[PDB]
């Protein structure tokens, strides 16, 4: 359908990215009413002849306001679809969006909406202000559902890597768990073992944090189910530190 | 009446700037520029357009199921591929060469316009094994079909295989884009036409006499004078006449006694524009009138009109006492009295007037357009370095 629909479509689509952004300032007509058209393109997986037509780079509307819940979804699906891996955060966008995470209601909804294009991303230096801004939206829901999505999705972002912004991430666990021994962020906390573990490599103040670190693994110890689980890897957590060591 | 392979035709819109009937050819560069362009052939009877600049060959049409054996490729496309002619259908691929440059046509990834998003430009690679160079054939007649024979005079659309955009025309800009031109298909010259050593038109060719024909050397007249002369000239470049008749369609066609006869110098560009008055004068095309270039053939000093055809080889090269007249005169080629000797037309002169022939070959022609295109660049941008 697809396939055809796209060559029938040189005829008539109605300097179009010229006034892409026109309108803004002016009742949602057009701004949804291209919207749209760009999610119905923005559809299409040799054949791939297409794929410059697919192109035919115009990506003014990434960096937009990088409504606000409609439209910037549909683009990212839409880049995603026809467009290394660390070159991207440029396009913060997330800059207005997870430092925009307690703005109190449309707002309210798209934070449970952009999850989905939060957890997209798992496709050198402000990558720490990334996760910045990552812990800020994280804390501030630790919308449920597409949140414990995106949990699985910040771990897996967190060791995808400069590198030593990434130990820092590695050990913001150990940061956020000032306040731990909550219930939330207790798998995050019980995972935290993997990202030690991950600094352990070629990482094995730091050694202090491991030790306050130690001593908070130990108060949790003598704290007292999901705990009881995670408590498991808070022992984890000692041994991955043993070879590391070898709102706000 | 139709079609096959090796077959040379032009393709020409009548286009329109405010109700033009601009008769507006597809002209290739080729030989320093890959770029092709229009050519208004309207007022040919006082600005004869060129002609070996916009012919072009069928190379190989061929089915669209034929083209993934050259994607299961990755040789020489089986050689023929298959017989033979390969009568022309609709609903083909074609391959198309230019015939002087002999450049392959293709089109663009080039955006070199508007922008306009992204519709493409038009090329002119080597590489036919690329499908910017193939060509899915579409009668735009209904009254017509697809699949059918493909007959002398008919209108097209030319759609890309790659970028699969249509033969646009645009203001005045030659494109690929999701609009479409049709296209006149003028039959010159097929097929084959029709024997070694025979006047058949479009030819260059030097002009003996038993002895030829001068043109001065350069340091410049602009070598606007023509004389006699032994030597190499031959060997030499100025040697050197495309003919050209006044018909459009079928113009390489045999040549036979007083034809219509648009002559032309190769390494100036200019016509042999005759001063009507006692001799012969040389200037480009704006001169070049039935009073100017226009002259006939005849076999004898006292002594053509309709051939939609290649006609009748009519007169070898060798073999060739041609007593040329100019038709706005009657004059006849003589010669006065460094063997220099200055020819003249004239009623009669001397009694040597029907003069011996021969043809040229493609490379020392396709030098000879190079070095005229050559200092056309050159002299300009020489001054370009004077401003």
């Amino acid at each position: 359908n697809a396939n055809v629909v796209v060559r029938l479509l040189i005829r008539r689509p109605e300097g179009l990215l010229a006034a892409m952004e026109e309108a803004i300032k002016i009742g949602n007509a057009i701004m949804t009413f291209y919207a749209a058209l760009i999610d119905l393109l923005g559809r299409c997986a040799e054949a791939i002849r297409i794929r410059s037509i697919l192109r035919s780079g115009d990506l003014v509307g990434v960096i937009s306001i990088a409504f606000c819940p409609d439209h910037k979804a549909a683009m990212v699906l839409f880049l995603d679809r026809v467009y290394v891996q660390d070159f991207l955060l440029h396009l913060l966008g997330f800059l207005p969006d997870l430092r925009a995470a307690a703005s109190l209601t449309d707002m309210a909804l798209a934070l449970n909406r952009y999850l989905c294009t939060a957890v997209l991303p798992l496709l050198l230096f402000a990558g720490t202000e990334h996760h910045a801004s990552l812990i800020d939206s994280l804390l501030h829901t630790v919308k449920g559902c597409s949140l414990t999505k995106a949990q699985r999705d910040s771990i897996e972002v967190c060791l995808l890597s400069r590198p030593s912004m990434m130990q820092h991430l590695l050990r913001r666990l150990v940061f956020d768990v000032p306040l731990l021994n909550k219930m939330p962020l207790k798998l995050l906390t019980n995972h935290y073992e993997r990202c030690w573990k991950y600094y352990c490599l070629p990482g094995g103040a730091s050694e202090e944090e491991l030790h306050l670190s130690r001593k908070l693994f130990w108060g949790i110890f003598d704290a007292l189910y999901e705990q009881e689980l995670f408590k498991l890897a808070l022992p984890c957590l000692s041994a991955v530190a043993g070879a590391l060591p070898p709102n706000f | 009446q139709f079609l096959r392979t090796d077959d040379e035709v032009v393709l020409q819109c009548t286009a329109t700037i405010h109700k033009e009937q601009q008769k507006l050819c597809l002209a290739a560069e080729g030989f320093g520029n890959r770029l092709c362009f229009l050519e208004s052939t309207s007022n040919s009877k006082n600005v004869p357009p060129d002609l070996s600049i916009c012919t072009f060959v069928l190379e190989q049409s061929l089915s669209v199921r034929a083209l993934q054996e050259m994607l299961a490729n990755t040789f020489m496309m089986k050689t023929a591929q298959g017989g033979g002619h390969r009568t022309l259908l609709y609903g083909h691929a074609i391959l198309l060469r230019h015939s002087y440059s002999g450049m392959y046509l293709c089109c663009l990834s080039t955006s070199r316009s508007s922008t306009d998003k992204l519709a493409f430009d038009v090329g002119l690679q080597e590489d036919t094994t690329g499908e910017a160079c193939w060509w899915t054939i579409h009668p735009a007649s209904k009254q017509r079909s697809e699949g059918e024979k493909v007959r002398v005079g008919d209108d097209l659309i030319l759609v890309s295989v790659s970028s699969e955009r249509y033969l646009h025309l645009s203001y005045l800009h030659v494109d690929a884009a999701f609009q479409q031109t049709l296209w006149s298909v003028a039959p010159i010259s097929s097929g084959s036409e029709a024997a070694q050593g025979y006047l058949i038109g479009g030819d260059v060719l030097r002009l003996l006499h038993g002895e030829c024909l001068t043109v001065p050397s350069g340091e410049h007249e602009q070598r606007r004078t023509v004389h006699y002369e032994g030597g190499a000239v031959s060997v030499h470049a100025r040697s050197l006449w495309r003919l050209e008749t006044l018909r459009v369609a079928w113009s390489g066609s045999h040549i036979r006694w007083g034809q219509p006869f648009r002559l032309r110098h190769v390494t100036t560009g200019k016509y042999l524009s005759l001063m009507e008055d006692k001799s012969l004068l040389l200037m480009d095309k704006e001169k070049a009138d039935v009073k100017s270039t226009a002259f006939t053939f005849r076999s004898s000093k006292e002594k053509r009109k309709e051939v939609d055809g290649m006609g009748t080889s009519e007169i070898k090269y060798g073999d060739s006492v041609c007593f040329i007249q100019h038709i706005g005169t009657g004059l006849w080629l003589t010669y006065q009295s460094s063997i220099q000797r200055k020819a003249i037309m004239h009623h009669e002169g001397h009694m040597d007037d029907g003069l011996n022939l021969s043809r040229s070959q493609h490379e020392e022609s396709r030098t000879a357009r190079v070095i005229r295109s050559t200092v056309f660049l050159f002299n300009r941008f020489i001054r370009g370095l004077d401003a």
